[PDB]
C-alpha cells in the first residue's frame, strides 16, 4: 500500500529557509518512470504546483519560484526534500507530497497525496487574547449574544457556551488575521425568555498562553 | 516546455 | 503559463440534479505524445484532493459512473449526472502537459435550499475593551441563503470603509445556511468622538438593506 508523509518545522519567521521532508512507502523512487513532488495550498485558497523530482535526477520546477526552490531526494531512504529560501507570510500553506509517474503503467496522475504538513510563516510571538462579551443594544421572540476573542497567536482558541451545554443556535466564525494576530467571534441565539433570566457564559481557552476565560454576558443598563 | 511523459 | 479557467466558481445544486463545470485552458493541453493530461480532482474540507478523472474522460478506480469528463484541446467539462451529498466540495481541473503544471481556481459545489433573510445584530464595544483603550463594533449577519451578501458600516451617517474585518462560515451542515461576522475596530478615542454606529446588510431577499444601529451616547 502506497503512503506519503510530509514533515516540516511547523512555524518559521519571514526571510528564513523552509526545509520540508517527504517520507513514503509502498514504492521506490529508484523505479524507472517514478517521480515524487510538492504542491501547496494556502488556507481557503487554491492549489499551486511547486516541483517534481524524477528517479533519474531530472528536476522540474515552477519557473515563477525558481529563485526560492530546491528539490532533492534520497531514494535509498525513501525520502524527498524541498527547500524554499526567503519565505514570507504568503508562503503560509499546507504542503502536500505527491507521487506521479511519467509512464502509463506506474500512474501518470496525482492519485497518491500525503495528508499534508501545515507551515506557518510568521514573526508573531505567543500572545494571549482578550475576551469580550457582546451584549445586545439597550432595549422579538429571540435574542442573539456574542463573544469577541481578539489578538491571539498561535492558533487555536476553543470557545463554548455554558461549557457546551448550549450547543443549538451557536455560530463560531473562522479566525482571521488582524495584522499578525488572530481574532475570532461566536454568536449564540436563544429565546428571549431564556436571557437575561438565565445565565449565559462564553468559555474561551487559548492553550498556548494557558489562558482560560469564562465571560458571563451581562445585559446593558441605564448607568 | 512540456512536462515529462513517455512516448 | 497555461491558465486553467473554471466556470462557474460556485455551483449551488439540489440533490439529484445534474451539474456541469467548464474548464478552459489558454492553450492546447495535447502533449506531443498524443495524450491530453487533463485531470479533475475533488477536495473535501480537512482532506487532501482526490483524483476523479484523468486524460479528459477516464474515471479513476472506484469513482462512480455518475462522474464523467469530456472535451478536447482547450475545452473541457466535468459532469455529475445526479448530485449526492458526498459530491459536495471543491472541484479542480488540472493540466499536466506543460511546465508549470497548473490547476484551475476551484469550483465549490454547494447545496441549494430556500431563500432566507439574514438576522442582523449589532454590538457596541464592551466595558472591558473600552477600559483597555480600544473599541470594536460587531455585527452578526446570521443564517441567510443564498451566500452572496455585503455589509456596510456607517459612522454618523457616512460610510466607513477602513478598520473592518470580516469572517464567513462555510455552509451549515444542518440547515444549509451561511453566516457572516463583521467587526469595525476603532480606538476608544475615535469611538468617543462620533455617536451613530450602523451596520447595513445587502442580500437578495430584500430590495433595501437591513439596518441595525445604535447611538453611543445612549448606551
Amino acid at each position: 500500500q502506497v503512503t506519503l508523509k510530509e514533515s516540516g518545522p511547523g512555524i518559521l519567521k519571514p526571510s528564513q529557509t523552509l526545509s520540508l521532508t517527504c517520507s513514503f512507502s509502498g514504492f521506490s523512487l529508484s523505479t524507472s518512470g517514478m517521480g515524487v513532488g510538492w504542491i501547496r495550498q494556502p488556507s481557503g485558497k487554491g492549489l499551486e504546483w511547486l516541483a517534481h523530482i524524477w528517479w533519474d535526477d531530472d528536476r522540474s520546477y515552477n519557473p515563477s519560484l525558481k529563485s526560492q526552490l530546491t528539490i532533492s531526494k534520497d531514494a535509498a531512504r525513501n525520502q524527498v526534500f524541498l527547500r524554499i529560501t526567503s519565505v514570507d507570510t504568503a508562503d503560509t500553506a499546507t504542503y502536500y507530497c505527491v507521487r506521479r509517474a511519467h509512464t502509463t503503467v506506474l500512474g501518470d496522475w496525482f492519485a497518491y497525496w500525503g495528508q499534508g504538513t501545515l507551515v506557518t510563516v510568521s514573526a508573531a510571538k505567543t500572545t494571549a487574547p482578550s475576551v469580550y462579551p457582546l451584549a445586545p443594544v439597550c432595549g422579538g421572540s429571540s435574542v442573539t449574544l456574542g463573544c469577541l476573542v481578539k489578538g491571539y497567536f498561535p492558533e487555536p482558541v476553543t470557545l463554548t457556551w455554558n461549557s457546551g451545554s448550549l450547543s443549538s443556535g451557536v455560530h463560531t466564525f473562522p479566525a482571521v488575521l488582524q495584522s499578525g494576530l488572530y481574532t475570532l467571534s461566536s454568536s449564540v441565539t436563544v429565546t428571549s425568555s431564556t436571557w437575561p433570566s438565565q445565565s449565559i457564559t462564553c468559555n474561551v481557552a487559548h492553550p498556548a498562553s494557558s489562558t482560560k476565560v469564562d465571560k458571563k454576558i451581562e445585559p446593558r443598563g441605564p448607568t | 516546455a512540456e512536462f515529462r511523459h513517455d512516448s | 503559463d497555461v491558465l486553467m479557467t473554471q466556470t462557474p466558481l460556485s455551483l449551488p445544486v439540489s440533490l439529484g440534479d445534474q451539474a456541469s463545470i467548464s474548464c478552459r485552458s489558454s492553450q492546447s493541453i495535447v502533449h506531443s505524445n498524443g495524450n491530453t493530461y487533463l485531470e479533475w480532482y475533488l477536495q473535501k474540507p480537512g482532506q487532501s484532493p482526490k483524483l476523479l478523472i484523468y486524460k479528459v474522460s477516464n474515471r479513476f478506480s472506484g469513482v462512480p459512473d455518475r462522474f464523467s469528463g469530456s472535451g478536447s484541446g482547450t475545452d473541457f467539462t466535468l459532469k455529475i449526472s445526479r448530485v449526492e451529498a458526498e459530491d459536495l466540495g471543491v472541484y479542480y481541473c488540472f493540466q499536466g502537459s506543460h511546465v508549470p503544471l497548473t490547476f484551475g481556481a476551484g469550483t465549490k459545489l454547494e447545496l441549494k435550499r430556500a431563500d432566507a433573510a439574514p438576522t442582523v445584530s449589532i454590538f457596541p464595544p464592551s466595558s472591558e475593551q473600552l477600559t483597555s483603550g480600544g473599541a470594536s463594533v460587531v455585527c452578526f449577519l446570521n443564517n441567510f441563503y443564498p451566500k452572496d451578501i455585503n455589509v456596510k458600516w456607517k459612522i454618523d451617517g457616512s460610510e466607513r470603509q477602513n478598520g473592518v474585518l470580516n469572517s464567513w462560515t462555510d455552509q451549515d451542515s444542518k440547515d444549509s445556511t451561511y453566516s457572516m461576522s463583521s467587526t469595525l475596530t476603532l480606538t476608544k478615542d475615535e469611538y468617543e468622538r462620533h455617536n451613530s454606529y450602523t451596520c447595513e446588510a445587502t442580500h437578495k431577499t430584500s430590495t433595501s438593506p437591513i439596518v441595525k444601529s445604535f447611538n453611543r451616547n445612549e448606551c
